[PDB]
């Protein structure tokens, strides 16, 4: 099947900036490429067809072009409504295949996360489970690493992460990491640690508690 | 450079199963016809599809000709379909002429054929109703799965 | 107006089957194929298949050819996608489209063995700014609504998207207030799960 490699998957930019998204095809697709836009509510709108033809009812700042096996969608000067998702689609051969998408995000200053760890509540322990929760709040850029330790040993199993979309007011990101154990397992150990490390960190940020304090 | 590889007598039907023919004014039209009506109406319903070169992604490079009182070949020049008085070439120097179409099956549907203009990329043979007539035109492909640019090709 | 109107979201059990519809209007139905596309968390956009409404001919992505069955009803100018043998991997938003140009609004299909289950609401208190939270654990289906002090607190609040922990959803909400304000004044999360008629108010108390 033809693979459509779409880059970058995320692009941070500012109002008025010119930007370009790229799709590389693993086989020759000629001029048989569409570009699609998707709004947050899931609504699709085709922008470009046949590599460079602009759909009616699409702002003129959008254009499509090709140079080789690289296809690009260019937005000449970004407006607020443009900070959404975009996908390419090839129709040269079956199965039709899509690029993996690009989300256009707002650029802002880097920011370190505020990290908080929380022990299981007595209420949860009553019901036989134990969830240890870590918040990594209001950071930028969006990529971050979080590690759990139990009594100094890294723990990977039982960890689930959840990532906010970009904040509409301050353009930061947040994350929660939750380690869920049985009460039996939880109560065998002394200390629990979540450690965050980010572009902005001079040292990893380590937050911990002793389950008896 | 590229010699004619094959030459196939064909009946061509559109999305509503209407048969392509050349009228007395050399215009390509479609009409409802049984397979019997199609034979009754030969040679005006019999198209010679001459193949010159495989050029996938786009398709097989072909010409489409008909022989009535003279031999004519289909041209997409200026994005306007016409029958042009000329024989299909013995050899073509390249696949770029306005008489060249890339014949390709619709992806996933091996018996539905499209004919893409060589000279006007992204434009295709299509059937379109104008007033009383159903005409062969050249149409920009504006979206996928447009049945008006799909045809049945029956070998004869 | 060209319109493709899809049926509503479905909640279906693993191993069962579901049939979603796509009602077309504003053009001649049999002139254009209908396409089906899957949007997931795990595999982004995937083309499923297409159908020719004039003769019923179909094409599939070989990945989906034993999962999906496409049909039309000419008279009602509606296209259908039936999915069989459902698993968690089939949870996704399914779109129909004319030409991959005009798109339906999508149909969310969630595959789960869970029955309607209220959340357990657990307070998150620490062991100049203090961060508190509430863990909203093990509910089905979506959504839950979370507020803090009945909506009086918002500048310092955010609520994380729900995730599947087992066969149930879990999320957490965070609120940050000055240390002079809490535990001086009370901070309470309010959680509603309309599917189960649940409303819980959990006060966050110092450990
Ligand atoms: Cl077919
Ligand atoms: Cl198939
Ligand atoms: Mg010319």
């Amino acid at each position: 099947d033809i693979q459509m490699t779409q880059s970058p998957s995320s692009l941070s930019a500012s109002l008025g900036e010119r930007v370009s998204l790229t799709c590389r095809a693993s086989q020759d697709i000629g001029s048989k490429l569409y570009w699609l836009q998707q709004e947050p509510d899931g609504t699709f709108k085709r922008l470009i067809y046949a590599t460079s033809s602009l759909d009616s009812g699409v702002p003129k700042r959008f254009s499509g072009s090709r140079s080789g096996s690289d296809y690009s969608l260019t937005i000449s000067s970004l407006e607020s409504e443009d900070f959404v998702d975009y996908y390419c689609l090839q129709y040269a051969s079956s199965p039709y295949t899509f690029g993996g998408g690009t989300k256009l995000a707002i650029k802002r200053a880097d920011a370190a996360p505020t990290v908080s760890i929380f022990p299981p509540s007595s209420e949860q322990l009553t019901s036989g489970g134990a969830s240890v929760v870590c918040f990594l709040n209001n950071f930028y850029p969006k990529d971050i690493n979080v590690k759990w330790k139990i009594d100094g040993s890294e723990r990977q199993n039982g960890v689930l992460n959840s990532w906010t979309d970009q904040d509409s007011k301050d353009s930061t990101y947040s994350m929660s990491s939750t380690l869920t154990l049985t009460k039996d397992e939880y109560e065998r150990h002394n200390s629990y640690t979540c450690e965050a490390t980010h572009k902005t960190s001079t040292s990893p940020i380590v937050k911990s508690f002793n389950r008896n304090e | 450079y590229f010699g004619k590889l094959e030459s196939k007598l064909s009946v061509i039907r559109n999305l509503n199963d209407q048969v392509l023919f050349i009228d007395q004014g050399n215009r390509p039209l479609f009409e409802d016809m049984t397979d019997s009506d199609a034979r009754d109406n030969a040679p005006r319903t019999i198209f010679i599809i001459s193949m010159y070169k495989d050029s996938q992604p786009r398709g097989m490079a072909v010409t489409i000709s008909v022989k009535a009182e003279k031999i004519s070949t289909l041209s997409a020049e200026n994005k306007i379909i016409s029958f042009k008085e000329m024989n299909p070439p013995d050899n073509i120097k390249d696949t770029k002429s306005d008489i060249i179409f890339f014949q390709r099956s619709v992806p996933g549907h091996d018996n539905k054929m499209q004919f893409e203009s060589s000279s006007y990329e992204g434009y295709f043979l299509a059937a379109e109703k104008e007033r009383d007539l159903f005409k062969l035109i050249l149409k920009k492909e504006d979206e996928l799965g447009d049945r008006s640019i799909m045809f049945t090709v029956q070998n004869e | 107006e060209i319109q493709l109107q899809q049926s509503g979201p479905e909640l279906v059990k693993p191993g069962a089957s579901v049939k979603v519809s796509c009602k077309a209007s504003g053009y001649s139905f049999t002139d254009y194929f209908i396409y089906w596309v899957k949007q997931s968390h795990g595999k982004s956009l995937e083309w499923i298949g297409d159908i020719d409404p004039y003769n019923g001919d179909t094409s599939y992505n070989q990945k989906f050819r034993d999962k999906a069955t496409l049909t039309v009803d000419q008279s009602s100018t509606t296209a259908f996608m039936h999915l069989n043998s459902l698993t968690s991997e089939d949870s996704a938003v399914y779109f129909c489209a004319r030409g991959l140009r005009f798109w339906g609004q999508g149909t969310l299909v969630t595959v789960s063995a869970a029955k309607t289950t209220p959340p357990s609401v657990y307070p998150l208190a620490p062991g100049s700014m203090v961060t508190l939270g509430c863990l909203v654990k093990g509910y089905f289906p979506e959504p839950v609504t979370v507020t803090w002090n009945s909506g009086s607190l918002s500048s310092g609040v955010h609520t994380f998207p729900a995730v599947l922990q087992s066969d149930l959803y879990t999320l957490s909400s965070s609120v940050t207030v000055p240390s002079s304000t809490w535990p001086s004044e009370t901070v309470t999360c309010n959680v509603a799960h309309p599917a189960s008629s649940t409303k819980v108010d959990k006060k966050i108390v110092p450990r």
